[PDB]
């Protein structure tokens, strides 16, 4: 139907300008993400080395934090976008987390879940999951102080011995288009960074006590890392799947402007040959 | 009819999977491995105007890419292989353009990855 | 008739405000068909909020609709129409469900509606 | 001849299961067109693997075919064909890739083509 | 001639980038200007039904639209903003109207730019 | 024409390229709209620079636009057009400004033209 098909041309024009504008704002966000990032990255490699040596240089395993034990119960934090349009981002690390407990837990007490996006959470309350904890509505550029108090609340969980075993599930950003779900263990600190050159530290601290300040603020280093990573990674995949949509709609456009030609002569051609048969007749 | 029935149809395969992979963004070997010998055929299939090829050297051409031994050279190269390998028979190789003519046949196996080898070392790449 | 002066100022700034969110809400449609309505702003949320309603609360239970919905019927008297239109356009009857706006004649009647719902 | 009566009631659930899995899949194609299959949600993930498996499952390998590819052909009693399409429809086959139901006769014949590949 | 080049320049750098990033909160700092000046351009050619202006009246506006003197004003009041403009020039700013009329031409810059400047101050 | 049977190897090559070129920069066009000139690559900014150059040499000083203007104008034959634009394209020229190529005729017109800024 003439009218109909050019319902369809004149809304699939449309819908293909918000793809391109979601294509070019992502862009712009993803630029920023590397470099606040790439701006984190030295005060990272400074905390994390100086702790590391200090915890395994020069002295023994005396923390519950460094010291292994048997599990009697573990958990999982997984790391997912709020908002949708993102494509294969939730599912892929969503397929891992869930294939991995099912596989290697045989029970619901065996496993706890620690949550960030809304689309986890959702995920979690369809099917059937406990959350311990469920942060949602974090701004589009994290900040440090926001999952300062999110990860004293699960390093106390962990500390406490709620939890005797924690690992994280998040994407990691290699390639403008080739992105890696992964998984690393946050607690024990079953191994640890060398940078291999240390020099004379203060003896005055408590070990213990020392520790006691080191080991969460490696715990909160980490999981930021981690944030860094995953909203980089969240920005480039909305890009490229806007310029994909963008790519669909505007072959559908020249697909549909075609059928509207040949629609539009045929039509002409129809009411001529009409009028025509009447008029030789009479 | 041995040497290139099934390209028809293999090489339908390539076109949609070049379409999937460009908007792809991580492939399997399998699916790699088939987008390697997709661009030389691409490339083997590519003609000049008002030169045609005599059947016997196109399928000894042909011969090449299906059993893979045009899968070391490096794309660009492919044409000046080709032109290359038309001479190298015409100079060299007269045995085998002899027999397809007549028996309208293929020679022996061993004979023809022998020569094709011996090509190859003569050849050079950029 | 709708000129400033045949119908009056309140009138026509009613009429032609409803008749902005009418047309907003069409272009919007086709977004939502291929996007999703969350993917959209604050402000595009509440004129598709506001359309839903006005379009329903333009229904109207007949006379000669007693035979073909059972329900007896009613008559608006235009004053009433205005207030009405203004209230729905200024928010403040949101709350309610919007099933509550089919085939009713006075905005009163829309707030016992949704007591029978339960709201 | 498509009655419980003239085909049995197994093969007549059968058809019609076969055929309603179909239809929603032709609704599905208008958006997956544009976005792709992020935008569907559970159901339509499920839906969509399944009339991807039946939709290959309906073609054959027929012995005049031979003057065109070389593959020899395949005749399929009736018993055999309803049997197939439900396991298909159960979900029993759900590992198997969608390359391995193309221009075969017999389920037995995808298990084998799907092992020749070994993905 | 001079006031109604920009004006053409300006209406479609808004359709083009309306067309996309209208819901967008933010974007880059241009952007924003150009989307800034595109509503208050729709505005100033926003016209009564059976009331004609003068022409000297149009250039004065498209004026004041296309050298910044309207970015402080918010895009509802534009239409007033308008009305005021028209009375002060009226009582005030005989001068400025009475060369356009007769020599079709405008006047000194620091004098227009002197006016405006001074209703600004006026407006609230 | 543009075949080389027809028009020559030589001019074949050269036409082919500046569309090459050009329609990079297209490209290029919506990345530095939306983003700052720093970000692109170094290869990218050494095809951003010919491609402004060789969209400047494509405009020329007309005759007939002393009328719209006050310069004399230029005719150029297929030879000299051919051989500036492979200047250009090994980019022998390149340490000019760029309006430099704005309006005029063959390629050492350029040089003199610089010579005019100081």
């Amino acid at each position: 139907s003439l009218r109909d098909i050019k319902t369809r041309i004149n809304a699939t024009k449309k819908t293909s300008q918000i793809t391109k504008a979601m294509e070019m704002v992502s862009t712009s966000k993803l630029n920023r993400a590397e470099q606040n990032a790439k701006s984190f990255v030295p005060y990272m490699e400074k905390i994390q080395e100086v702790v590391a040596n200090v915890a395994l240089g020069a002295g023994g395993a005396s923390h519950p934090m460094l010291v292994s034990r048997p599990v009697k119960k573990t958990g999982y934090l997984v790391i997912t976008s709020d908002r949708g349009l993102a494509g294969a981002y939730n599912s892929n690390v969503l397929r891992l987390v869930y294939q991995t407990i099912q596989k290697r837990h045989a029970c619901p007490d065996e496993y706890a879940i620690i949550v960030i996006g809304r689309v986890g959470l959702s995920f979690f309350r369809k099917r059937n999951m406990p959350v311990i904890l469920d942060i949602t509505r974090l701004p589009d550029q994290p900040s440090f102080a926001d999952i300062k108090e999110i990860a004293r609340k699960t390093v106390g969980l962990f500390a406490d011995g709620t939890f005797d075993e924690l690992y994280m599930y998040y994407n990691h950003y290699v390639s403008a288009i080739q992105q890696e779900v992964t998984e690393r263990k946050l607690l024990p600190l079953t191994d640890l960074a060398e940078n291999k050159q240390r020099t004379v530290y203060e003896f005055e601290p408590s070990q213990e006590e020392c520790l006691d300040v080191l080991l969460p603020q490696y715990a909160e280093s980490l999981i930021y890392g981690a944030l860094l990573d995953a909203k980089a990674s969240e920005h480039a995949a909305r890009m490229t799947a806007m310029k994909n949509a963008t790519d669909n709609a505007n072959e559908l456009i020249r697909t549909l402007t075609l059928s509207y030609n040949r629609a539009r002569q045929a039509a002409i051609t129809q009411e001529i040959t009409e009028i025509v048969a009447g008029a030789n007749a009479l | 009819k041995k040497v290139a029935g099934t390209l028809r149809l293999d090489l339908a395969a390539y076109r949609e999977l070049e379409a999937f992979a460009q908007f792809g963004s991580d492939l399997d070997k399998a699916t790699q491995a088939k987008l390697a010998r997709g661009a030389r055929t691409v490339e083997v299939l590519k003609q000049d105007l008002h030169q045609p090829i005599p059947v016997e050297k196109q399928v000894l051409i042909i011969y090449a890419l299906t059993r893979g031994f045009l899968d070391d050279i490096p794309v660009e190269d492919v044409r000046r292989f080709e032109k290359e390998f038309y001479l190298f028979l015409d100079q060299n190789g007269q045995h085998l353009l002899e027999h397809i003519r007549t028996t309208k046949d293929l020679p022996n196996e061993d004979d023809l990855n022998k020569a094709i080898e011996a090509f190859k070392k003569t050849f050079v790449v950029s | 008739a709708l000129a400033p002066e045949i119908v009056g100022e309140e009138h026509y700034q009613v009429a032609r405000k409803v008749q902005q969110t009418l047309q907003r809400y069409k272009e919007l449609q086709d977004i939502i068909a291929i996007l999703g309505m969350d993917e959209l702003s604050d402000e595009d949320k509440l004129v598709v909020h506001r359309a839903r309603r006005i379009q329903f609360f333009l229904s109207q239970n007949f006379h000669v609709a007693e035979q073909f919905t059972g329900q007896p019927g009613s008559y608006v008297p235009v004053k009433e129409t205005v207030r009405g239109f203004k209230e729905i356009l200024e928010g403040k009857y949101d709350h309610l469900p919007e099933d509550a706006f089919r085939l009713v004649g006075r905005i009163e009647e829309v707030v016992e509606k949704a007591k029978a719902m339960g709201v």
